[PDB]
């Protein structure tokens, strides 16, 4: 262990040696953002080229960010990445099913080899993050695999923590871009016109300090928490309201789905990173389950923060000059739906 | 002319200090020993 | 240097100057390196005799500032002499 | 003094003496000054320590080697203004500059001795007396230093 | 391992550092290179180490040899002299 | 002594022979064909630049460059921990702990130059004693990462072993004039 | 041993006696150093008028402002000492009026006797909080927008309270308070001896 | 040779070459060490030989040399410049001002390096760094170049 | 209001102007973007520890800077430098004025538009370094001039070197002064921009170049002769009327007659000791600490603690290439200083920029600060 000294900022002990194995992702930039701002050691495996993880870098202080070539199918990569860590997180995902790696590899296959090798390390704690909802018979193959994870990993490491966050709200998050995006379509196609598929967002902070906390807190221990949100919404007032902060105009046209997802199909087919997805349409339209769990945000200390309050600094880069000054109290707030 | 005020000169508000150093930090007034050295 | 006579006549006329009188890069003029060993001279202060510091110690024979005029006819007085004006110079009065 | 130096002639070399696993004397140092000699009859009652010759090679250390034990042992350290016999466990982790000085009470006893607790980047590295004319007048025992 | 036994421990952390790097080390450690060095047979009661040439060595210091059982060891270089 | 300059002396009447002469100068820009020749001159000079890998700028021995803690010859580190290296240091650069060693001999347990504090002022290579701390000649260190620029002991002892042939060569050139 | 003029102490000493005896209703005490320079001290008040004396006066024109400072003793009760050190290209010499300002009560601004004070006056007032009543802008030259604190005061930390780092979660430089990871050795270096009488 | 492999191989290769070539650099100009450029810009040590621009505006610029202290008030300003730099960009740190605060780094006005407001790749150290130092650092920054493999990477992702 | 601040102009300046269409009719120039807090933290380090400080106020005028706090400390301590120290100084002095004017007048080129003047003479630079280098180690940075005499003694052949640099300079000046004196659009750009007024020149403190350029005959080199300024012949290049260009033209005089101050300084250097002998000032020679004790021990404390100057405190100017850079330091008792105030010839001339920037456009602004000679560590200090 390490005994925490220090005033609380950068260039302070904190005591937790945290390998990170996908903390070049969305949600991972946060996570490498508290756990080096709280000073403790992060250890991050990487594979893509030093190029484009210099923007952890300063994050962290000064031999507290240690970076380690990894490779997913060399099983020796994960055992020397997870050594010397005491904790070890998992954020392998993608939304694309790669020419080399599939679902099942992303979300089911390597997250179990890492947790296993972290056992064999003596990691004091696992901390695995599956999509919210995920059911084995879920629609979706990305969310059923992932379901199918979350158990295989108990069995190579127990009481191993399984955050299981909603679709995530942040800047350069696909939830609120992908909507605003739709804007280079002329119409922004929605099944069922947008309706019954209530969504609770979560702001991506909200999900880092939670998870940041978890490391840190021995409450959490074979825990599922579902970070969730301060506020569930119809998806049509969301499409809406992305629009409305973009300022571009709005136009619903419902889409069957059976033929939508021939679109993601196409996209999919891209092979620069499709843009849609499948496995995602379903996911989009697939309904926001409720919230009757081991409660996450809050109960881990972090309380939710709406999504209208920072969605000026996500959607902002989409709108126009004429906008761009333009500022939330203009726009209007879009509604709820406790069902 | 001139004003008359009472008040203990408190500049604690323009020193510009953080409050967490003000009022947590015991400063000790004291003429230094000499190191039994020298 | 190691220019053909032609290229430096052009050089020379073109510049309207002898450059090549006075190169600017280096070649065979500057101090060898390892130029000799250096026996550098002992200053005074070093005689092993008639040296007392005492009688060669500036640092603080110096005094407190004299003090004239403290809170605790007569011709008028400038600052110092009125200075005297410069005179033009005469290898290159003017440009 | 002065700035420079006129001998030009040869020094004098003193053997070293193991006074105790306190006191380091590399006496080849002293300067002759029978502080010691004074302390270690007149403020302890040790009456050891002496002079032993004449000229130029009086050696100010015990004829025979018989450790000095006493308590009050250490101020020799404090009292010699040379560093000839000086502290043998903080011998040599530290110099003077850096050690910042924080004025303490002794624990170790209950006479309740002043010192002064010389710290450096965090951790005590030595403990000296500070003058107290009632408790401990620049004193301090060899357990509290 | 280090000049002065400076290992980390099995469990330190600060050991991620040397993955996938080296831990710089020195493979002459001074406390046996000074060992090797023979003690000089001076036949002075007192000589002195300039510390080997001159200015371009260690202050001027004169050691007393006197000693029978020990050696005199030069507080600058530890090079041992003997009578 | 002082000197005019841009002041013309006296009113020099317009003579036509002057007049033509000035308006030729505005006319054909004569002044400004005479600034192109200055350029073609030197187009025909040779250039001063040097192959930066194959040839090197010439730096003579007191360049102060890159830390080193030299050894003698026999094998003992030269520090002997004094600690004035630390002292004189005008950033705070140099950190030195130090403990007897079991040979009994003073010598420095950690000695960290961080070399991005320091700003090679040179004192460290006046003030030692024994002059163990020496400035060497290597300025070629450019380091990935900040915590490589950070020297222990060990690399700076290293960094002594590698260059220490040079290092006595440029020391044995300036320790007359010191 | 440096070689000392005596004219000069005898010159600079008589022309302070003439400022004095020309403005007495201010001039407390007027010295003249070991080293040949003047230093008449003014009470704050007197701040307006012995300048402009010494800027127009035929027997003592000081044209320009060398400099303004304040060196702050904080045993003195008025901490700063403003100093201002004059030029006259006429006489070649230079004289120092120096005043005495506490942190709350503000000296007046010479920016109408000499221009040149407009910025050094703003750089006192953002090291040291001195005010000058009648400047024509007076604000922070030298230190950041926000800060907050007079930094050459001696009771400021030098390392500060806060140090500024990129922070990615708002993607905006932010503040926090300073961290330090060697803090700054406070050698102690005072000698137990003292040098002479001074 | 004949593998989808080869061909990703030597086309980074033609990529990486075109960048380390013509490094377009843009200098801060913060203290000194701008100075010690100006003389790598001058004709002993010149850049443009190795493809160096003397004078690169931040939209044109592929390098950005920070030479001299970033002061808690040049910070706000390095960071927006370097965020607005073309993507492809890269950063060296010249001088101990600025990897690392170097003399004034426990200044109040001083960040103790520029690490801290941009990543940064290569850190040149020296209070002036000597320009052949500085040639030595953009030339190992042409060596971290050579060595990225963007291309490889996207092949076997 | 637009914020100009890379800016085109010299260091960081965030000129914040307001553009009454091109014309320009006010600037505010917001400095502070280089304090680093210089004098503040030299209260804390002793009177040799903080000589570094000094060599990074103005950067482009290393070792007169650092002549500056030479002279303010040996006149506190009562000592004076020997007689080759006082010549070294005068000669390293005036081959950093040459290289600062080198510095002034082919940057000034360089914003205006002319790109070759600076290339012609920054390979001349790097030959003067050397110089630097080869007498202290830094190219620039030198540490050279100390508190009490200079450091070490001149290499065995620099003065050779040091003459072989100057026969061939001139040229070199006498280059760029037929490709950007006489060019109509240098002229054009340079004549009748930012002139100022005598008297208007001596109220805002500009004293410098800018001081001489309208006519005002002031150089501290001549009027207070500081170290051997009193035994060397020069001419101060006085200007007549203050535009730019008479202000350009002083500055490559400038260059001409340190050229000639140079000639003297290496045709009379006296043989002697390169520091004073006082050990309680200067350190011990490395022979002397290493074979005599009592300068082990001034070497000790020297280092350690310093050398205790004597309480008081002084305002002294010399004349750096930029004009008056002074130090005010007040002294304690104690080893290491209680005020530094550096008098910066700068932060007075960025003053006048709103005054001499009048009717100008914004290209005018350009030339103003090039004309200011403007180096921004002086004025953030
Ligand atoms: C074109 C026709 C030839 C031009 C020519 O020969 O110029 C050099 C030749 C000598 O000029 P220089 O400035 O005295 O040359 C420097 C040394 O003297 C001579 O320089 P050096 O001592 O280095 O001599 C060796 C040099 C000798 O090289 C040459 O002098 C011939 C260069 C031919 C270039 C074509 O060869 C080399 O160093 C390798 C480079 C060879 C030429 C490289 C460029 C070839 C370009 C081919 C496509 C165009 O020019 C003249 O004779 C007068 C030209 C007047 C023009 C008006
Ligand atoms: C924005 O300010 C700037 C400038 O002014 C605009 C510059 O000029 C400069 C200075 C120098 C340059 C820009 C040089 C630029 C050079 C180029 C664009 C060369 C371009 C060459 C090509 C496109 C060749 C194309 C060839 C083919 C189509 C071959 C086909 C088979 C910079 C760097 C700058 O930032
Ligand atoms: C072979 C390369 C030759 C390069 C020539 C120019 C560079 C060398 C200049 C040397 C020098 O300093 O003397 C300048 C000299 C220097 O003179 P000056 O400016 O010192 O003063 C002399 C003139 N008075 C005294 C009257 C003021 O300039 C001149 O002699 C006048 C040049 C007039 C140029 C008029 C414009 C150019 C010509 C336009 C018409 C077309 C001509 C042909 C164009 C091309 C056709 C193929
Ligand atoms: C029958 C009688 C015929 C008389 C003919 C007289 C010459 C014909 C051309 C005259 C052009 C007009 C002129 O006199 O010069 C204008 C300008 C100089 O003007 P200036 O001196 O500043 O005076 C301003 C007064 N308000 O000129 C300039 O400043 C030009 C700006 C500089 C641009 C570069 C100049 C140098 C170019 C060198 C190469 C020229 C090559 C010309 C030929 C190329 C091949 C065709
Ligand atoms: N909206 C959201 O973001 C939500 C996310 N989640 C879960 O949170 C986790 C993090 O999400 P997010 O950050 O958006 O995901 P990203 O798409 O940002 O990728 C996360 C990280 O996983 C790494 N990675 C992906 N595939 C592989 C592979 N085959 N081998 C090695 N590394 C790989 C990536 O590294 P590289 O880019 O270098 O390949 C990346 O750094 C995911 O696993 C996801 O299941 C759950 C609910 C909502
Ligand atoms: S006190 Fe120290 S110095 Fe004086 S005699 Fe005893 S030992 Fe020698
Ligand atoms: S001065 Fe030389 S010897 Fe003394 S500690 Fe520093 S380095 Fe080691
Ligand atoms: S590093 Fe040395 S040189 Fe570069 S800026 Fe800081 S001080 Fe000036
Ligand atoms: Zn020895």
């Amino acid at each position: 262990a390490v005994i925490p000294h220090g005033k609380g900022g950068r260039s302070s002990v904190s005591g937790v040696v945290a390998t990170v194995f996908g903390a070049t992702g969305f949600l991972g930039r946060y996570v490498v953002n508290h756990l080096g701002r709280m000073g403790s050691q992060v250890i991050i495996p990487y594979r893509c080229d030093v190029y484009d993880i210099m923007h952890l870098r300063l994050m962290g202080d000064l031999g507290q960010l240690t970076f380690l070539e990894w490779d997913a199918r060399d099983k020796d990569s994960i055992r020397k990445a997870v050594q010397h860590s005491n904790v070890v997180i998992n954020l392998i995902g993608r939304e694309w099913e790669t020419r080399n790696f599939d679902f099942e590899d992303v979300f089911v296959n390597i997250p179990r080899a890492i947790a296993q090798a972290s056992k064999e390390a003596g990691v004091e704690r696992f901390i695995h993050v599956s999509h919210l909802n995920a059911s084995m018979k879920s629609s979706s193959k990305s969310l059923r695999s992932k379901a199918v994870g979350e158990k295989e990993v108990r069995s190579v490491f127990p009481e191993a923590i399984i955050i299981r966050p909603s679709d995530i709200f942040g800047r350069e998050d696909r939830f609120l871009n992908h909507f605003a995006n739709y804007r280079w379509f002329l119409a922004v196609p929605l099944v069922s016109l947008g309706f019954k598929t209530v969504k609770q967002p979560v702001y991506v902070a909200d999900v880092s300090k939670g998870i940041v906390n978890a490391t840190k807190d021995p409450d959490a221990v074979g825990k599922t928490f579902a970070f969730t949100g301060p506020n569930r919404y119809l998806l049509f007032h969301l499409v809406k309201y992305i629009f409305g902060m973009t300022h571009r105009t709005f136009i619903p046209y419902p889409l069957p789905l059976f033929v939508y997802s021939w679109i993601g199909k196409l996209f999919g087919l891209s092979p620069f990173e499709p843009w849609t997805t499948k496995d995602k349409v379903e996911r989009i339209h697939i309904s926001d389950v409720m919230p009757t769990d081991l409660p996450g945000l809050e109960d881990l200390g972090v309380q939710p923060t709406p999504l209208e309050l920072k969605s000026i600094e996500v959607l902002r880069r989409h709108r126009t000059y004429r906008w761009l000054s333009s500022e939330i109290e203009e726009t209007k707030p879009a509604k709820t739906v406790n069902y | 002319q001139l004003i008359t005020v009472d008040e203990k000169l408190d500049i604690t508000t323009l020193t510009g200090v953080p409050e967490e150093h003000i009022k947590t930090r015991k400063v000790r007034i004291f003429v230094p020993a000499r190191n039994n050295m020298q | 240097a190691s220019a053909t006579r032609v290229i430096q006549k052009l050089r020379n006329w073109a510049s309207g100057q002898d450059l090549q009188a006075k190169l600017q890069l280096r070649y065979q003029e500057i101090a060898k390196r390892t130029q000799p060993p250096p026996k550098l001279p002992v200053g005074p202060s070093h005689k092993l005799s008639n040296n007392y510091y005492c009688t060669r110690d500036g640092r603080r024979e110096v005094v407190p500032p004299s003090i004239i005029m403290s809170s605790q006819e007569k011709k008028a007085v400038t600052p110092a002499p009125p200075m005297k004006r410069w005179e033009l110079s005469k290898d290159q009065p003017y440009l | 003094g002065s700035d420079r130096s006129r001998f030009l002639e040869g020094k004098r070399a003193v053997e070293d003496k193991n006074i105790g696993p306190l006191v380091k004397t590399i006496m080849t140092r002293c300067i002759q000054c029978t502080r010691c000699i004074r302390f270690a009859s007149e403020i302890a009652g040790v009456d050891d320590l002496g002079t032993t010759g004449r000229g130029n090679d009086m050696q100010v250390g015990t004829y025979i080697e018989k450790m000095f034990m006493s308590e009050l042992s250490g101020n020799v350290i404090d009292i010699c203004p040379v560093g000839a016999l000086t502290s043998k466990p903080y011998a040599f982790t530290a110099r003077p500059w850096e050690t910042r000085k924080t004025e303490s009470i002794d624990v170790m006893d209950a006479v309740g001795s002043n010192i002064v607790v010389s710290t450096r980047t965090g951790e005590v590295m030595r403990i000296l007396p500070r003058m107290h004319e009632d408790i401990n007048e620049e004193w301090i025992s060899d357990k509290t230093r | 391992i280090t000049h002065t036994g400076q290992v980390y421990d099995e469990k330190d952390y600060r050991r991620v550092r040397f993955v996938d790097r080296q831990k710089e080390v020195n493979e002459n450690f001074a406390i046996d290179l000074i060992a090797q060095q023979p003690v000089n047979e001076v036949e002075h009661r007192i000589i002195a180490c300039d510390g080997g040439g001159g200015a371009l060595g260690h202050p001027k210091v004169y050691i007393n040899l006197d000693k029978e059982t020990k050696t005199g060891t030069c507080g600058y270089c530890g090079l041992q002299f003997k009578q | 002594t002082y000197k005019y300059v841009n002041k013309k002396e006296q009113e020099s009447e317009v003579d036509m022979k002057s007049a033509t002469d000035n308006a030729a100068r505005i006319l054909m820009w004569t002044e400004l064909i005479r600034g192109l020749g200055m350029t073609l001159s030197y187009l025909f000079r040779e250039p001063a630049t040097i192959n930066y890998p194959f040839e090197k700028g010439p730096l003579s021995p007191r360049f102060r460059g890159e830390h080193a803690l030299r050894r003698y010859p026999s094998g003992e580190e030269r520090c002997i921990a004094c600690k004035l290296c630390e002292a004189i240091c005008p950033a705070q650069a140099i950190t030195i702990e130090a403990e007897p060693r079991a040979d009994g001999s003073r010598r420095t347990t950690r000695y960290d130059i961080d070399m991005t504090k320091c700003i090679y002022c040179g004192f460290c290579q006046e003030a030692c004693p024994v002059d163990a701390i020496v400035e060497g000649p290597n300025f070629e260190f450019s380091t990935e990462t900040h915590e490589e620029l950070l020297y222990n002991k060990e690399k700076l002892l290293n960094n002594g072993d590698k260059w220490e042939a040079e290092i006595a060569a440029n020391i044995q050139a300036d320790y007359l004039y010191r | 041993v440096r070689p000392r003029s005596d004219v000069t102490h005898k010159q600079l000493s008589a022309f302070g006696e003439y400022v004095a005896e020309i403005l007495p209703k201010y001039v407390q005490q007027v010295q003249v150093s070991c080293l040949d320079e003047l230093e008449i001290c003014i009470h704050p008040d007197g701040v307006i008028p012995t300048l402009t004396f010494l800027r127009d006066h035929t027997n003592a024109q000081f044209k320009s402002l060398a400099d303004l400072t304040a060196v702050d003793v904080p045993t003195r009760q008025n901490r700063f000492e403003i100093v201002y050190n004059l030029l006259s290209l006429r006489f070649n010499s230079r004289i120092r009026v120096k005043t005495y300002a506490d942190e709350l009560t503000p000296i007046d601004s010479i920016v109408s006797v000499h221009i040149a004070a407009n910025w050094y006056e703003r750089e006192v007032w953002d090291m040291f909080g001195v005010f000058f009543f009648n400047h024509p802008d007076l604000r922070r030259i030298l230190t950041d927008y926000g800060f907050e604190g007079h930094p050459f005061r001696k009771d400021f930390p030098l390392t500060g309270y806060v140090e500024l780092r990129y922070d990615d979660e708002v993607k905006r430089v932010v503040a926090e308070p300073v961290e330090l990871a060697q803090e700054f050795r406070k050698f102690d270096l005072n000698s137990p001896w003292e040098a002479f009488p001074a | 040779r004949s593998r989808a492999e080869y061909v990703v191989t030597k086309l980074d290769d033609l990529i990486n070459w075109a960048r380390r070539s013509s490094l377009w650099p843009m200098t801060f100009g913060l203290a000194c060490c701008a100075v010690e450029m100006m003389h790598m810009a001058a004709p002993r040590y010149d850049m443009d030989r190795f493809g160096v621009v003397f004078r690169a505006s931040p939209r044109q610029a592929d390098v950005m040399i920070v030479a001299g202290t970033l002061t808690n008030k040049m910070a706000p300003a390095l960071r927006k410049v370097y965020d607005q730099m073309p993507e492809p960009r890269y950063v060296v740190s010249m001088g101990s001002c600025a990897n690392g605060g170097g003399y004034y780094h426990y200044s109040y006005s001083v960040v103790r390096g520029c690490d801290r407001i941009v990543p940064v790749d290569i850190y040149v150290p020296g209070c002036p760094p000597t320009a052949e130092a500085l040639l030595y650092g953009i030339l190992q920054l042409q060596r971290k170049i050579k060595r990225e493999q963007k291309l490889k990477i996207w092949y076997r992702r | 209001t637009l914020n100009f601040g890379h800016p085109a102009a010299h260091g960081v300046l965030r000129l914040v102007l307001e553009l009454s269409g091109e014309m320009v009719r006010k600037c505010d120039p917001h400095i502070g973007l280089l304090h680093r807090g210089t004098e503040k933290l030299i209260e804390y380090k002793t009177y040799l520890q903080a000589l570094p400080y000094f060599d990074r106020l103005d950067y482009v005028s290393m070792m007169c800077n650092e002549q500056a706090y030479s002279i303010a400390v040996e006149k506190l301590l009562n000592i004076q430098p020997p007689p080759r120290a006082q010549w070294i100084r005068v000669l390293f002095g005036e081959i950093t004025r040459i290289l600062n004017h080198i510095m002034a007048v082919t940057t000034h080129a360089l914003d205006i538009g002319a790109m070759t003047p600076f290339f012609w003479m920054f390979e001349e630079r790097e030959k003067m370094f050397e110089f630097y280098e080869r007498v202290s180690g830094a190219r620039m940075h030198a540490a050279y001039i100390r508190p009490g005499g200079v450091h070490q003694d001149l290499p065995l052949g620099l003065l050779d070197d040091i003459y072989e640099f100057s026969k061939n300079f001139s040229l070199r000046i006498d280059e760029v002064e037929e490709m950007l004196t006489n060019n109509r659009i240098w002229r054009n750009r340079t004549v009748d921009i930012g002139v100022v007024t005598a008297e208007d020149a001596l109220n805002y403190g500009f004293s410098g170049v800018m001081l001489r350029g309208s006519g005002i005959q002031w150089d501290l080199r001549k009027t207070q002769p500081y170290d051997v300024y009193d035994q060397v012949e020069f001419d101060v290049p006085i200007g007549s009327r203050g535009d730019c260009y008479d202000r350009y033209l002083c500055r490559v005089e400038e260059m001409r007659q340190s050229l000639r101050i140079i000639e003297q300084c290496l045709n009379k250097m006296p043989p002697g000791e390169i520091k004073v002998d006082d050990a309680k000032v200067s350190p011990p020679k490395r022979a002397e600490m290493k074979t005599s004790m009592e300068s082990l021990i001034h070497h000790f404390k020297l280092y350690t603690e310093g050398y205790q100057v004597p309480p008081g405190a002084t305002y002294t100017a010399i004349e750096a290439p930029k004009g008056e850079f002074g130090v005010y330091l007040v002294s304690d008792g104690s080893s290491r200083p209680y005020r530094c105030k550096i008098k910066a010839p700068g932060f007075a001339h960025l003053a006048g920029l709103d005054k001499m920037s009048k009717g100008h456009m914004l290209a005018d602004v350009v030339a103003i600060i090039g004309t200011q000679d403007i180096v921004f560590g002086e004025i953030d200090r």
